[PDB]
This record gives C-alpha cells, sequence and structure tokens, in this order.
C-alpha cells in the first residue's frame, strides 16, 4: 500500500494570507520564526519523507499564525498600508515602497 | 489544449513527411521551415525557452535561410518536374489520414498513447517553489562546469571557415 | 609606430576595434573590484539555505541568522 | 593549401579520432566522429578533379546519414537510461543500431559500396588516411561497447564483408579498388571477433595498418594505380619488388609471414568459442583473398611485363626514395611472426 | 478584454504606418522645397487612406510565370512577422511579457528574410532573383552584428526580456553607456528596414527586385509591413538605448516620451533618406563585415569585463 | 574509455556530466535523483555482468522513476473503469473535486 | 494561449487583406561569394549561439571561467574573420 | 552609473531572494500538506473504483522501494478535474 | 512524451527514409538530412526537459552546432557538383562505377 | 510652411500612445487595481496560485491580516 496520512491528520490552521502579505512581513518572519522553520526544514531535508516531518509543519504554521496574531495586536495600521502599496506593483518590488516600510518597521521597533 | 503537444507532435511528423516525399527543393524547404516552427512550440511546450526559440534563431531564420539560398543558385528550377509537387502533395495527405487511422490503431493496443492520460505529462515534475530553474541556466554550464562542450564545438567553427573556404576554393 | 600613426587615421576602425579587444582583455586582471563579481553573485541567494544538525561541535555556524556568527555582505553594503 | 589550413584540418582529422578514443560520454564520442567527417572531405577534393566531387558528396552523404543514426541512438539511450553512455540494460534494438551505423562509417558488409569508389577517385595518400585513421575512430566506439553489442550481427557482417571484399577484389584491377576491397575483408576479420576478445580486434588492425601503410607508399612511389603501371616497378624501381611480393602474400594469410598470426588466433579464440562454423566458411573464402594477391604478385614480380622506352628516360633521373617507414613498416610486417606470442 | 487590447495595439499601429507614409511624402517635400501632399483632405490626412484603397482595387497580377503561394505566402508573411513584433514591446506595460523577449523579436525578424527570398523566386524573372539574392544577403549580414550588438546590451541588462530594461534606465538612457553601439544598432535598423542609405534591396535605378512582380493588395501588404517595421525598429531603439522615463504611479508619461522619442527616430530615417545616396552592394556588406564586425566583436568582449571587474554584474530577474 | 588519457591527465572534461544524478547546476536536482544513486553505488565495484541481475531491483525502480509507465498503466486502468463506472452512473465525482482551497 | 490569440489574429489580418486583394478587384544566378556569405553567416550565426547563454552565465559563480572562455571564443571567431579578409574571402 | 545602479539593484536581488528564503518554510509545511491530501482524495476515489476490480489492492507502488516518492503532477490530477490538470501542465507557461 | 516521443521518433524514421531513397535532386536529401537534426535536437531537448536534467541542456545545442558545419561543409559539396555539372542531380555522379 | 507636417505626425502620434497607455489600463481593469502580476519564475506563479485559492477563484481578490 502507500501509507497517505489522513485528511484529518493533515488539517491544521494556515496563514492563508494574500502572497504580498506574506512578503511585506516575510522580514520579520524570517526573524521572529526560524526556530521552528528550521526544525520543520531540518527535518524535512534529512528525512525526505514530508509524510515524517509533518507534525513539524503544523508547528510552522502556528508560529506564524500567532506571529500575525501579535501584529494584529501592534502597527497594525502600518503593516496595512504597507502591504497595500506593496501588493499594487506587479512584482510587489520592495524599493517602491520604502517610506511605508519604515512606518512599519520602526514601529515594530517601538512596539514589539 | 491537453493534446497541444500531440497535436504539435502530429504536424510535425507530416512535416517531415513532406521533406521526405522529397517536393521540389525549395518547396521542401518551406516544410522544414513548417516542422521547424511547429518543433520550436513543442520544447517552448515541455518548458524549455531558451532551447526553442534558439531553434527559431539558429535554425529557423539561421540555417535554412542558408539553404533557401543555396537553394536558390544551385539546386536548379526543378523545372519540368513540378507536376509531381502536386502528386506529392496527394500521397501527403492520404498518408497523413492513413496515419490517422494508424494511431487509432495504435492506441487500440493498451498494451504509451494513453488516450485518457494526454495532458497528464506534457510535464511531470517541477521545482514549484524554485527561483532559477529556468532552461538556459543549463545551457550556460558550457562556459563554467562544462567548457569542453565549448571548446569543442568551438573548435568546430573555426576548423569550419578553414575547412569550407578549402573545399569551395 | 609610423602606420600605426596612419592606420589612426586610414582604417581607424580597427585600431579602435583592437584597443578595446585588449582593454577588456586587461581592465579585468588589473581592478580593484573583479573578486567582488564572483562574491556578489556568490552571495545572491537563490536557493533555500539548508540547516545543519546542532551536534554542538561547531562553533562557526551561527544559531540563527542574526547572531554576530556566520557570513555577512557588509562588503556588499558600502560597497 | 595555406599551411595554416592544412594545420588545422590535419589538426581536426587528428582530433577527431583522439576525442573519440579517449571519451566516455558517448556525445563527446559522437562529435569525434562529427570532426573527423569534416576533416577528411577537404583533402578528398585536393586535385577538385571531376571524379574528386564524386567522391566527397558520396563519403559525406554516407557519412553524415551513419553520423546521424549514431546520434538517434545517443539520444534513444538518454530516455531509456538518464546516461549519456550504453549500458548492460540498454535496448537491444539501440545497441544494433549502433553496430549498422558504425558498419557503415567502417564501411563493413551490406554498406560497403562506398568505400570502394570513394578510394578510387581520391588519391593514393589521402587513401591511406581514409582506410586506416578513419577507421580507429569508429572501432573504438565498438571496441568499448563490444561486452553490449550482438554476437549475431556482427558475424553476419563480418561474414558478408569477407566474402564481398574477396569478390570485390577479384574483378578489380584498380589498385585503390583492390586495396579498398581489402580493407573491406580485413576489416570484415577484425568485427568477428569483437564480440568475443576485443584484443584482437587491436591486433587484427595494427597488423592490417603495418601491412597497408607499406603497401600504399609502395603504389604511389611509383604512383601505379594500376596493376599494369605497378607490372612495370622492375624497370621504375626494382628492389621494392621483393618486398612488395611478401607484403600482399601478408596481407593474405600464407603461413610463413606476419599476415597468418591476426587469422590463426581469431580462429582459435573462435573455435575457444566454438564458432567452428562460421570461422571455418571466413578461413576458406579468405583463401579467395591471396588469389587476386597473387594474380598482383605475377604481374608485378614473378613475371616480368613489357615496358615502354620513355621508362628508360625515368630510370635515369635519380628517382625520389621511399620514406624510412617503408622499411620499418615492411620488415615489422613481413616477418615478425617469430615474435607472436609477444604481440597477442 | 484581452482582444480590445489586441485591437488597441494592432488598430494604432496600422493607422500609425499609414500616417507614417504621409509623414515621409511632407518631411521629404519640406526639405526639397515644396509643400507635399496637402491637396487631398485637408492638410494631406486622407492621402495615406486614398492610394490604399487604389491599390487594393487596381488588378492583382500573377505572371505568367509565377508561383501562386510563394507569391501570397510573402506579404501575409512580412505584414504578420511585423504586426507580430509588437506583441511583445514594453510600453510599458507589454501585451503578452515573454521572459525571453528579445530572443522573440530577433527571430521574428530574422524570418522576414525569407519573405524577400521566396517573393524573389515566385516572380520567375531575372530582375526579381537578381535583387532577392542580393537582397536576402543584405538583411542577413545585418542580422550579424545586429543580433551581437542586442547581446552586449543583454549582458548590462541582465535578461533577454524587454521590461528588465524599463527598470535598467531609471537613472540614465543606455545611449551615454554603449553609445558606440547605439550609432551601430541605428545603421543596422537602416539596413534591415530596407531604408535609403541602404536600399539596395530593392533599388530603384538599379533593378527598379523585392516588388517588381508585385502590384497592388500584394504590394501594399509588404508596403505595410516595411512601414510599421520602420517604426518598430525605431520604438526598440527607444526603449533598449533611449530609455523613456518611467513612472510608477502615472504609466503614461513613459508612453508619451516612448512617443516622442520613437517619433523623432522615426523621423530621423526619413531625414537620413532625403539626405544621402545609396551605398553600392559590396559597399554595404565591406561597411559591416570589416567596419562594424570587427568593433562588434570586440565591444561584445568589453561588455563581458565590464561588468566582472567592475563588480557591476546585473542581477538576474 | 578506449585511451584513457583523462583518468591519467587527472582531468574530468567528460565525466562530470554523465548521469541525471551528477552536478545539476544551482544544485536543483533533477527527477529520478532517488534512485539512479542507489543504482550506482550499489554497482560500484560489482562489474557489470554482476550488475544486471543482483542489482535489479534499483534499476527495476529507476526505470520506473523515469518511464514512469507503471504509474501511467495503473492510472489509465483506473480512468477506464471510472469510464465505465460512470457510464451506469455508478461514480459521481465529489465536489472535493471542487473544493475549499488549502493555502 | 494568449500570445496563440494574438497571432491567428496576426494571421487573420493579413490574409483578409490579400483575399479582398485578389477579390475586391472585381536561371544560372551564382557567385560563390552570395554562397560563401551564406556560409560565414551560419559559423558567425552559431557563435551568435554559444554566445546568447552569456547572459544567464554572468551570475556564474566562477567569473574568471565564464569570461576565459568567452573571450577565447570571440577572440577564435574573429580570427576567423580576420583568415576570411586575409583570403579573397569578404572581398567579393 | 551602470556600476553603482547595478550594484544597487544585486543588493535588492538579495533582499528579496531572502524574503522568499524566510517565507519557504512555510510553503514547504502548506504545499506537502496539500500534496497528500490531493494523493490521499484520489485514494478514496481509487479505493471506490478499485474495489470492484479483480484482485487488484487499491493502490501500490510500481516500485518496490519504501522511500518516499514525489507524485507527478499527472498522478496528481489526471484523476482530478482535467482543468486542473491543464493548469498545471501548461498554466505558468500561460502565466497571467 | 511516451507518444509523443514516438511522433518525433517515427518523423526521424520518415527522414530516414527519406535520405536513403535518393531522386534527382540532392539538395532535397541535404535537407532532409537536416530534417533528422531538428528531430533529434526536438527530442533530446524534450527528455532533459522532463528528466529537468538541466546539466544536459549543454547538448542539445551542441548537436545544433556541430549539425550546421557538418551541412555547411554538405552544401559545398553541392555548389562544387553544380559548378562541375551545372546541377545537383544525383545521376551525374557515376563516374566512379 | 513645414508647421503642415505636423498634422500627419500629431495623428501618428495619438496612435502610438494609445496602446501604451491602452494596454496599461486594460492590465489595471482585469486585474483589480492591481498591476497584473508578473510571472517570470515558477515561484511568482506559485504565489500567485497560492492568491488564487485563497479566495474566490481569482489572485486579484487579496484577503489580509483580517483572514
Ligand atoms: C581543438 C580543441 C582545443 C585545443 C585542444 C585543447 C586541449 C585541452 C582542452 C582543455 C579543455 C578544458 C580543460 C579544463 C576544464 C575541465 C577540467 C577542469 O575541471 O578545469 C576547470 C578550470 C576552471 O578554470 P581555472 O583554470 O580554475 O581558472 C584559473 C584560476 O583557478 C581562477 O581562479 P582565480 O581566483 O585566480 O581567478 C582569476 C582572477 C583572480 O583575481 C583575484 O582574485 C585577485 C586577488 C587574488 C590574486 C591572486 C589570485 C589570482 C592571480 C591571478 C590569476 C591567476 C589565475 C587565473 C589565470 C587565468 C588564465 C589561466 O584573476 C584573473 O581574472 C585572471 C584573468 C586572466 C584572463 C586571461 C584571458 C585570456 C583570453 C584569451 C587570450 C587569447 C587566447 O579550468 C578551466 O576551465 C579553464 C582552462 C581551460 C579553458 C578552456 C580550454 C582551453 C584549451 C582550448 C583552447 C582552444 C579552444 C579552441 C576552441
Ligand atoms: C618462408 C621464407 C621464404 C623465403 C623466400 C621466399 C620469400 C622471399 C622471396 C623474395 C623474392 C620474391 C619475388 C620477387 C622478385 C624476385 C626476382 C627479382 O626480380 O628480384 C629483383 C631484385 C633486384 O634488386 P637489385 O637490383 O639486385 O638491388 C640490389 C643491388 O643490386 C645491390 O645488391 P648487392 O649485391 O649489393 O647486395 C648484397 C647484400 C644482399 O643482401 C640482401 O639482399 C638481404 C635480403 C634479405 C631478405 C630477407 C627476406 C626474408 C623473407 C622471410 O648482401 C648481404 O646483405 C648479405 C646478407 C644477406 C642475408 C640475407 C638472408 C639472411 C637470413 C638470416 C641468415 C642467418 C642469420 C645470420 C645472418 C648474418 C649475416 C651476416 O633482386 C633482389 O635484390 C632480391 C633481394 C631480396 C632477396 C631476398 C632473399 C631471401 C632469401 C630467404
Ligand atoms: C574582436 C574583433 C577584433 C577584430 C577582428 C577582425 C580583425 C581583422 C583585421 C584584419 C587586418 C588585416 C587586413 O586585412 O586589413 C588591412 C587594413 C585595410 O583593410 P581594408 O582596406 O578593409 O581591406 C581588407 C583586406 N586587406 O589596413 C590596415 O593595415 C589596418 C591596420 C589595423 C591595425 C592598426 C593598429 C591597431 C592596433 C592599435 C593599438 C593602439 C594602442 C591600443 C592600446 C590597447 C591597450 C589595451
Ligand atoms: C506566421 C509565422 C510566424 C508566426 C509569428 C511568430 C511567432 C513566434 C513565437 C515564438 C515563441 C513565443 C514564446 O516562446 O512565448 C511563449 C509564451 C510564453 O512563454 P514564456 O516566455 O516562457 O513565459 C512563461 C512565464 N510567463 O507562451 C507560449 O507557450 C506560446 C506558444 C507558441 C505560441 C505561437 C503562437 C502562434 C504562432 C504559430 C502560428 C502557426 C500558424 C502559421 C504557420 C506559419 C508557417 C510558416
Ligand atoms: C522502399 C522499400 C525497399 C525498396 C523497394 C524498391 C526497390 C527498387 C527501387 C527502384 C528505384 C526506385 C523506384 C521504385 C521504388 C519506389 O517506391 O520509388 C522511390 C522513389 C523513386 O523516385 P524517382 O526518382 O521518381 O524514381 C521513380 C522510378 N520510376 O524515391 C523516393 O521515394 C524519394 C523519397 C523517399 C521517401 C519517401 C517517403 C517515404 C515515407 C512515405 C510515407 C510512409 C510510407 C510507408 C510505406
Amino acid at each position: 500500500i502507500v501509507e497517505l496520512p489522513t485528511l484529518e491528520e493533515l488539517k491544521v490552521e494556515e496563514v492563508k494570507v494574500s502572497s504580498a502579505v506574506l512578503k511585506a512581513a516575510a522580514h520579520h518572519y524570517g526573524a521572529q520564526c526560524d526556530k521552528t522553520n528550521k526544525e520543520f526544514m531540518l527535518c524535512r531535508w534529512e528525512e525526505k519523507d514530508p509524510r515524517r516531518c509533518l507534525k513539524e509543519g503544523k508547528l510552522v504554521n502556528g508560529c506564524a499564525l500567532n506571529f500575525f496574531r501579535q501584529i494584529k495586536s501592534h502597527c497594525a495600521e502600518p503593516f496595512t498600508e504597507y502591504w497595500t502599496c506593496l501588493d499594487y506593483s506587479n512584482m510587489q518590488l520592495f524599493r517602491h515602497c520604502r517610506q511605508q516600510q519604515a512606518k512599519f518597521d520602526q514601529c515594530v521597533l517601538d512596539k514589539l | 489544449m491537453n493534446n497541444y503537444i500531440f497535436v504539435l507532435s502530429s504536424l510535425f511528423l507530416v512535416g517531415c513527411l513532406g521533406l521526405a516525399l522529397k517536393p521540389s527543393p525549395i518547396y521542401g524547404g518551406l516544410g522544414l521551415i513548417v516542422s521547424g516552427f511547429v518543433g520550436c512550440l513543442m520544447v517552448l511546450g515541455f518548458g524549455g525557452s531558451f532551447l526553442g526559440l534558439m531553434v527559431f534563431l539558429i535554425y529557423l531564420g539561421g540555417m535554412l535561410v542558408v539553404f533557401g539560398y543555396t537553394t536558390a543558385m544551385a539546386t536548379e528550377e526543378y523545372p519540368e518536374t513540378w507536376g509531381s509537387n502536386w502528386l506529392i502533395l496527394g500521397f501527403l495527405v492520404l498518408g497523413v489520414i492513413m496515419e490517422v487511422f494508424l494511431i487509432c490503431v495504435l492506441n487500440y493496443y493498451d498494451e504509451v498513447i494513453n488516450l485518457d492520460g494526454l495532458g497528464d505529462w506534457l510535464m511531470y515534475e517541477v521545482d514549484d517553489v524554485g527561483v532559477m530553474l529556468e532552461g538556459g541556466i543549463g545551457v550556460a554550464a558550457m562556459y563554467s562546469c562544462a567548457t569542453w562542450m565549448m571548446v569543442v564545438a568551438g573548435w568546430s567553427l573555426f576548423a569550419g571557415i578553414f575547412i569550407i573556404i578549402e573545399i569551395t576554393r | 609606430s609610423a602606420f600605426l600613426k596612419n592606420a589612426w587615421a586610414k582604417e581607424p576602425v580597427l585600431v579602435v576595434s583592437f584597443s578595446v579587444w585588449g582593454l577588456a582583455i586587461i581592465m579585468p586582471m588589473i581592478s580593484p573590484y573583479t573578486k567582488y563579481a564572483s562574491m556578489i553573485n556568490k552571495a545572491t541567494p537563490y536557493n533555500y539555505p539548508v540547516p545543519v544538525r546542532d551536534d554542538g561541535n561547531m562553533p562557526d555556524v551561527p544559531s540563527h541568522p542574526q547572531d554576530p556568527l556566520g557570513p555577512s555582505l557588509d562588503w556588499l553594503k558600502n560597497l | 593549401m595555406n599551411p595554416i589550413t592544412l594545420a588545422i584540418i590535419y589538426f581536426t582529422i587528428f582530433l577527431g579520432p583522439v576525442i573519440t578514443m579517449s571519451s566516455t560520454n558517448l556525445m563527446l564520442m559522437w562529435v569525434g566522429l562529427e570532426f573527423s567527417l569534416l576533416a577528411i572531405i577537404p583533402m578528398l577534393i585536393n586535385k577538385k578533379n571531376p571524379r574528386s566531387t564524386e567522391a566527397a558528396t558520396k563519403y559525406f552523404v554516407t557519412q553524415a546519414t551513419a553520423s546521424m543514426i549514431i546520434l538517434l541512438a545517443i539520444v534513444l539511450n538518454y530516455k531509456q537510461l538518464g546516461t549519456w553512455m550504453f549500458q548492460q540494460q540498454t535496448n537491444g534494438l539501440i545497441l544494433n543500431m549502433t553496430l549498422m551505423a558504425l558498419s557503415m562509417k567502417l564501411g563493413l558488409a551490406p554498406f560497403h559500396f562506398w568505400l570502394p569508389e570513394v578510394t578510387q577517385g581520391i588519391p593514393l595518400h589521402m587513401g591511406l588516411i581514409l582506410l586506416t585513421w578513419q577507421k580507429i575512430a569508429p572501432l573504438s566506439i565498438l571496441i568499448q561497447i563490444y561486452p553490449l553489442l550482438n554476437s549475431t550481427i556482427i558475424l553476419m557482417l563480418a561474414i558478408t564483408s569477407i566474402f564481398m571484399g574477396a569478390w570485390g577484389g577479384l574483378n578489380q584491377t584498380q589498385m585503390r579498388k583492390i586495396m579498398a576491397y581489402s580493407s573491406i575483408a580485413h576489416m570484415g576479420w577484425m568485427l568477428a571477433i569483437l564480440p568475443y576478445n576485443p584484443s584482437l580486434t587491436l591486433l587484427n588492425l595494427m597488423i592490417y595498418i603495418i601491412l597497408t601503410a607499406p603497401m600504399f607508399m609502395a603504389l604511389m612511389l611509383n604512383n601505379s594505380m594500376t596493376i599494369n603501371s605497378i607490372s612495370l616497378l622492375w624497370n621504375k624501381t626494382p628492389a621494392m619488388l621483393t618486398m612488395i611480393s611478401l607484403m600482399l602474400l601478408s596481407l593474405g594469410g600464407l603461413p610463413p609471414l606476419t599476415g597468418f598470426l591476426p587469422k590463426w588466433i581469431i580462429i582459435t579464440e573462435l573455435m575457444k568459442n566454438n564458432c567452428l562454423i562460421m570461422a571455418t566458411l571466413m578461413a576458406m573464402m579468405a583463401l579467395l583473398n591471396l588469389f587476386f594477391y597473387t594474380r598482383l604478385i605475377y604481374s608485378t614480380s614473378l613475371t616480368m611485363f613489357p615496358t615502354n622506352n620513355n621508362s628508360k628516360m625515368m630510370t635515369h633521373q635519380t628517382k625520389t626514395k621511399p620514406n624510412l617507414m617503408f622499411s620499418t613498416l615492411a620488415i615489422m610486417s613481413t616477418m615478425t611472426l617469430p615474435l607472436a606470442p609477444q604481440l597477442i | 478584454m484581452f482582444f480590445i487590447n489586441i485591437l488597441t495595439l494592432l488598430v494604432p499601429i496600422l493607422i500609425a504606418m499609414a500616417f507614417l507614409t504621409l509623414v515621409e511624402r511632407k518631411i521629404l517635400g519640406y526639405m526639397q522645397l515644396r509643400k507635399g501632399p496637402n491637396i487631398v483632405g485637408p492638410y494631406g490626412i486622407l492621402q495615406p487612406f486614398a492610394d490604399a484603397m487604389k491599390l487594393f482595387m487596381k488588378e492583382p497580377m500573377r505572371p505568367l510565370t509565377t508561383s501562386m503561394s510563394l507569391f501570397i505566402i510573402a506579404p501575409t508573411l512580412s505584414l504578420t512577422l511585423a504586426l507580430s513584433l509588437w506583441v511583445p514591446l514594453p510600453m510599458p506595460h507589454p501585451l503578452i511579457n515573454l521572459n525571453l523577449g528579445i530572443l522573440f523579436i530577433l527571430a521574428t525578424s530574422s524570418l522576414s528574410v525569407y519573405s524577400i527570398l521566396w517573393s524573389g523566386w515566385a516572380s520567375n524573372s531575372k530582375y526579381s532573383l537578381f535583387g532577392a539574392l542580393r537582397a536576402v544577403a543584405q538583411t542577413i549580414s545585418y542580422e550579424v552584428t545586429m543580433a551581437i550588438i542586442l547581446l552586449s546590451v543583454l549582458l548590462m541588462n541582465g535578461s533577454y526580456s524587454l521590461q528588465t530594461l524599463i527598470t535598467t534606465q531609471e537613472h540614465m538612457w543606455l545611449l551615454l553607456p554603449a553609445w558606440p553601439m547605439a550609432m551601430m544598432w541605428f545603421i543596422s535598423t537602416l539596413a534591415e528596414t530596407n531604408r535609403a542609405p541602404f536600399d539596395l534591396t530593392e533599388g530603384e535605378s538599379e533593378l527598379v527586385g523585392f516588388n517588381v512582380e508585385y502590384a497592388a493588395g500584394p504590394f501594399a501588404l509588404f508596403f505595410m509591413a516595411e512601414y510599421t517595421n520602420i517604426i518598430l525598429m525605431n520604438a526598440l531603439t527607444t526603449i533598449i538605448f533611449l530609455g523613456p522615463l518611467y513612472y510608477i504611479n502615472l504609466p503614461e508619461l513613459y508612453s508619451t516620451n516612448f512617443m516622442m522619442e520613437a517619433l523623432l527616430l522615426s523621423s530621423t530615417f526619413l531625414w537620413i533618406r532625403a539626405s544621402y545616396p545609396r551605398f553600392r552592394y559590396d559597399q554595404l556588406m565591406h561597411l559591416l563585415w570589416k567596419n562594424f564586425l570587427p568593433l562588434t566583436l570586440a565591444l561584445c568582449m568589453w561588455h563581458i569585463s565590464l561588468p566582472i571587474f567592475t563588480a557591476g554584474v546585473p542581477p538576474y530577474m | 574509455p578506449f585511451l584513457d588519457i583523462q583518468k591519467k591527465l587527472g582531468i574530468s572534461l567528460d565525466r562530470h556530466f554523465m548521469f541525471l544524478s551528477a552536478e545539476q547546476p544551482y544544485k536543483n536536482a533533477a527527477r529520478c535523483h532517488a534512485f539512479e544513486k542507489e543504482w550506482i553505488e550499489c554497482a560500484h565495484g560489482i562489474g557489470g555482468t554482476r550488475a544486471k541481475k543482483e542489482c535489479k531491483i534499483e534499476f527495476d525502480d529507476f526505470e520506473e522513476c523515469l518511464l514512469r509507465y507503471k504509474t501511467m498503466r495503473r492510472m489509465h486502468d483506473i480512468k477506464k473503469q471510472r469510464e465505465k463506472l460512470m457510464k451506469e452512473g455508478k461514480y459521481t465525482p465529489p465536489p472535493h473535486h471542487s473544493g475549499r482551497e488549502e493555502p | 494561449m494568449n500570445l496563440y490569440t494574438v497571432i491567428f489574429i496576426n494571421i487573420l489580418l493579413s490574409l483578409t487583406l490579400i483575399l479582398v486583394a485578389f477579390w475586391l478587384p472585381q536561371r544560372l544566378p551564382f557567385s560563390m561569394k552570395f554562397f560563401l556569405v551564406a556560409i560565414t553567416f551560419l559559423l558567425f550565426d552559431l557563435e551568435i549561439a554559444l554566445l546568447l547563454p552569456l547572459p544567464w552565465a554572468i551570475q556564474t559563480i566562477k567569473t574568471s571561467t565564464m569570461m576565459i572562455m568567452a573571450f577565447i571564443l570571440v577572440t577564435i571567431l574573429s580570427l576567423g574573420l580576420a583568415y576570411e579578409w586575409t583570403q579573397k574571402g569578404l572581398e567579393w | 552609473r551602470m556600476m553603482r545602479w547595478n550594484q544597487e539593484r544585486r543588493r535588492l536581488l538579495i533582499e528579496d531572494l531572502e524574503a522568499r528564503i524566510a517565507l519557504m518554510p512555510l510553503f514547504q509545511a502548506e504545499k506537502d500538506r496539500r500534496t497528500l491530501q490531493i494523493l490521499r482524495e484520489n485514494l478514496e476515489e481509487e479505493a471506490i473504483i478499485m474495489k470492484d476490480v479483480p484482485n487488484w489492492k487499491v493502490g501500490e507502488s510500481v516500485f518496490h522501494t519504501t522511500r518516499w516518492v514525489p507524485p507527478l503532477i499527472g498522478e496528481m490530477y489526471g484523476l482530478r478535474t482535467k482543468e486542473e490538470m491543464s493548469n498545471a501542465n501548461f498554466g505558468f507557461t500561460w502565466y497571467t | 512524451m511516451p507518444s509523443t516521443f514516438f511522433n518525433l521518433t517515427m518523423a526521424f524514421s520518415l527522414s530516414l527514409l527519406g535520405t536513403l531513397m535518393f531522386r534527382s535532386h540532392l539538395m532535397s536529401t541535404l535537407l532532409c538530412l537536416e530534417g533528422m537534426v531538428l528531430s533529434l535536437f526536438i527530442m533530446t531537448s524534450v527528455t532533459s526537459l522532463n528528466s529537468n536534467s538541466m546539466s544536459s541542456m549543454p547538448i542539445p545545442i551542441t548537436i545544433l552546432v556541430f549539425a550546421a558545419c557538418e551541412a555547411a561543409v554538405g552544401l559545398a559539396l553541392l555548389v562544387k557538383v553544380s559548378n562541375t555539372y551545372g546541377t545537383d542531380y544525383v545521376q551525374n555522379l557515376n563516374l566512379l562505377q | 510652411m513645414w508647421f503642415e507636417i505636423l498634422p500627419g505626425l500629431a495623428i501618428m502620434g495619438v496612435c502610438l500612445v494609445i496602446p501604451g497607455v491602452s494596454t496599461a489600463y486594460i492590465h489595471k481593469f482585469t486585474n483589480g487595481g492591481k498591476e497584473k502580476r508578473v510571472a517570470r519564475v515558477q515561484y511568482q506563479w506559485y504565489l500567485m496560485e497560492r492568491d488564487r485559492r485563497i479566495s474566490g477563484v481569482n489572485r486579484y481578490y487579496v484577503s489580509k491580516g483580517l483572514e
């Protein structure tokens, strides 16, 4: 057989936010949540079987989710302005938006 | 759409059928150009842009232009033989239809065609989240990773000039 | 030299042509930046950097990206 | 030829076989074959006589389609095994293609029609290269892949070549074509033992090279493309009459001379492998080859054909000498037999 | 909507094609002390439409000795490739942005040489064949330097996509750097559109070759093709070397300046035509293989070196 | 090969890129890289004559990663039944075919 | 597809014109020079190919080898040209 | 100017590649999770249709190795929505 | 590719049948000969592309570069023939009998 | 006087700006006011596709922190 895991086993919450939103906060997500991210990744690489590292993966989404909940709590408005401007650009280039970026980045260095 | 590649592949075969029936040299050349484009689109269908477009640059306008060129000064006029060009046209059309039923026959032998599995195999695997996985990154190994592939070709071109001039002389 | 001169004034393309051929064959050899190209392009991170297990026997590898350990591109910055 | 061009071409005609031999990536073996094809064509038309253009245009088409078939085999393998090189697993049809194709470039058996004709329209010199430094390349590719090729086909191409070569030679009177035909024959023996003991192919080749290279530099010393022309050898240069006699009988398998060893050990190896059917028929028609060799012997040495008064004039003038290679390759060839054990 | 866009690119371009002809017949005029066509319509605006209708109505003539396909395929191919090459052009946004965009433009141009070859063989008269052979040669030769000149550009742009140059030229035109090639791109653009200084493809005093046997509708289609090309190649000069200012907030000032630079460089080849006598057939190839190809190949190497030792290797993507 | 001027000279102009598991540019692993390795570290030190019988598990698998024909077959077989079953009205594609979409 | 849509409109527009155009109205020229050019052209056209990947190869980590390779290719072809000039070739 | 501009651009090239580098782990967890779902979902339907099949286990690796094997895009969507299949096959090439 | 690599392969065989049976003009062979190189180039590129084997893409092009010169030589022989016999017709090539 | 050549040039120009303004607003209409995403490399197509799945069927619709 194939021992493919069951759906209930793989039904976990995810960010489910527009690519831009992730991108806008990516730099800080790479910061606040790599401890677990890496782990999931190290699990992923050395144990080629994803099925084996699925758990770590549920932890991944989760860590990020709160990462977002904390953003939601503070400097949220800034982030909202930064992503909206970032999304308008076709390649969502970071340099078109630097004034909006400075606010949110500054704020998260005051509040978070 | 899922047959997009089968069709293109089919037309290619016909194109080659034409060249084979040896129609008048220049019309045959037209044939190789038609097959050429069809082919380019095939490679451009499996995900390779550089390899395909290069087919166009070096071979569609680049190489056969020459063929047509030389087929302009030395291959005479295919004179007094033009009539067959019509007969050849027919056999071609007939052959095409023949193959039409032919593959239907091969399809029958399930024991490949994957009539149902069409469009499920043009591509097999992709680095969904990858960045530098574009046909070409490879073609460039020729400068660094693989250079032998360049030193050999380079010699060919270089020697080619000396050779062609010597044969032509 | 004299021909060189007339060559500069007659058939003054080849002269320029060759000159460039050479200047491109020299500048790379002698330049304060040539080395950077292989670095700047080396650094550009395209493929995910897979993390190694912590046997705990490695003081060189930074345990966290922002740690004071590891490679830096400040050379790229302020370049 | 602008001496520069001569160098580029000659380098290619020499880089051509060498890349083939050295590389393992078949592709690189194919381009080695491709470079040989491109380099040889300029030299073939050096006189640019009407016969020559015909020669090259045939050699090129025969060589080109075979080259394309060899590439198709490599392309097919690439999809049956990701490797760019033949392996145990290779589909049998994939290898057979390579045999046919490579047997066309080498010109063996039912593809033996191009060689006699190109050997007829090219100079004696370029004849040698076209016969012996252009066989090394394809054979290398075969010898490398021997474990995998079919014993049946090779044998059929082997036997056919022996017959075609022999029969063709009997009628021919043009020397260039007599040699072309002999080469087809010897090439046959070589490919017969490839599946069983490749190391002997490399002996049946060297000996063929050490036999044919002296034989051709002999034909050109007096530049005679006719037997009638070589028959007046006794007047033009008498000494080469003795060795021309032994080298030609050596090319055929007669026992005291070096030429017996290749046939003898190939027969010993085939009987060791039990082909006592095949080996017997080959040896028998091999005897037909000596008949046309001895018919030439008759005209050139054992009997003195009438010559022309104008020949006395050519005697007067000092005869430009034959290179040293002739001697060293005539003796090492006519009589090394006492040293066979170490050769094999 | 996509079709709407298809229409927005082709219809306007075709109309622009038409009026280029008028503009060519007035700017050449005033340079030669003559008003040019102003009597039909107001200031000659209806003049391009008028001969279009005359050309299509006049009987298309199929020479007794003429192929009937290599004859009708040739103008269709010429118009199809030229109008097609406007598909992937940054203005600033391209209709169909292609990752290997410049290779598309180079390949599509190359295919037009056939139309000349096919039309020349199809006519079956001596003037046509002689003209086509020299013509194909001119076009092909001016392709070898044309391509190398682009490869030098790309290596300083980082990619084959024409869209990248809008980001490469956000601070300075690529004329400042690489001006030596602009000139050589401009002269090659003059050859590939068989315009004047290099109009031997169809010399009039010499072989009155391309359209000798082509009248009415076939004449028009190539005809249209040439002029659309005249614009397209000029437009490629106005993206690759003269980079119009781009502001992401308002995309039309890019197109407004693209409009201005394209018209001026399109005006320039009109001005070149009236100003210069036509070069000899060999004088034309003498330029490319002797004067330009050594300059281009060497400056090509300088553009593989400028990046490396100036640590400026361009960012892919 | 016939004349190993490469090993002798130590150069490797032709060996670095002969199999799918060789170094791919930017380390973009090929497909079937999970197997070819397993099928050539197996046949290393064991000559071919014995890389052809006992190391048949790894080629039978690598002959299926690449060709991927047994899959094609199984799949094709599945469809057929689905076609026949769909004929009887037995099989009705679930809305799962058109469900939510996981991030 | 988007390209296919555009292109077929492109052919349609041209076929429409020619059709209306035809419906509304109701032996030994040879010079080796020419052949020689065509040949040279491809030798150069092939080289263009071996030079086309240079934009991707710029980003190659090696760099030194890249340039060393590219410079050798351009130089050896140019020498081919050089000999073309030296010989009667390119002298029509 | 070109030297300075591309150096600026290269730094930017580094700034956003690392941005995905950070976002990738999440995508990996997501992709796998979803990938398996597609395989499993196909298992459900597989069993439904292969049950009647005579002595044919619902699913079996054509390859005897127990290593985890990525499924071909063809396997994942072949029996799924044909449109879905097409999107995966020629979707990116046609882009958007 | 399972049946898309059979069309290309048969294309090469249909091109094979072509080069092997001559008829009049030699150009048609050469031209045909080239039809194979295109089919080989397309097949090599196709499998390399669906094997994601980027290390091998060099080959699809090396094949074309060598094939182009190969053809250059072929055409120079062709021009040489219709300079000696005024035609490319093969029958003329029967002196070596 | 030369100014008469202007009428013709104007018509050409107007007909060369239309295309650039047209293509660049039939994009910002079809894509929901946001520039059509340029998916040069797969990652981008993935992110784009991911967006589609995230909401409605169209990627241009973009969910935010409030989801």
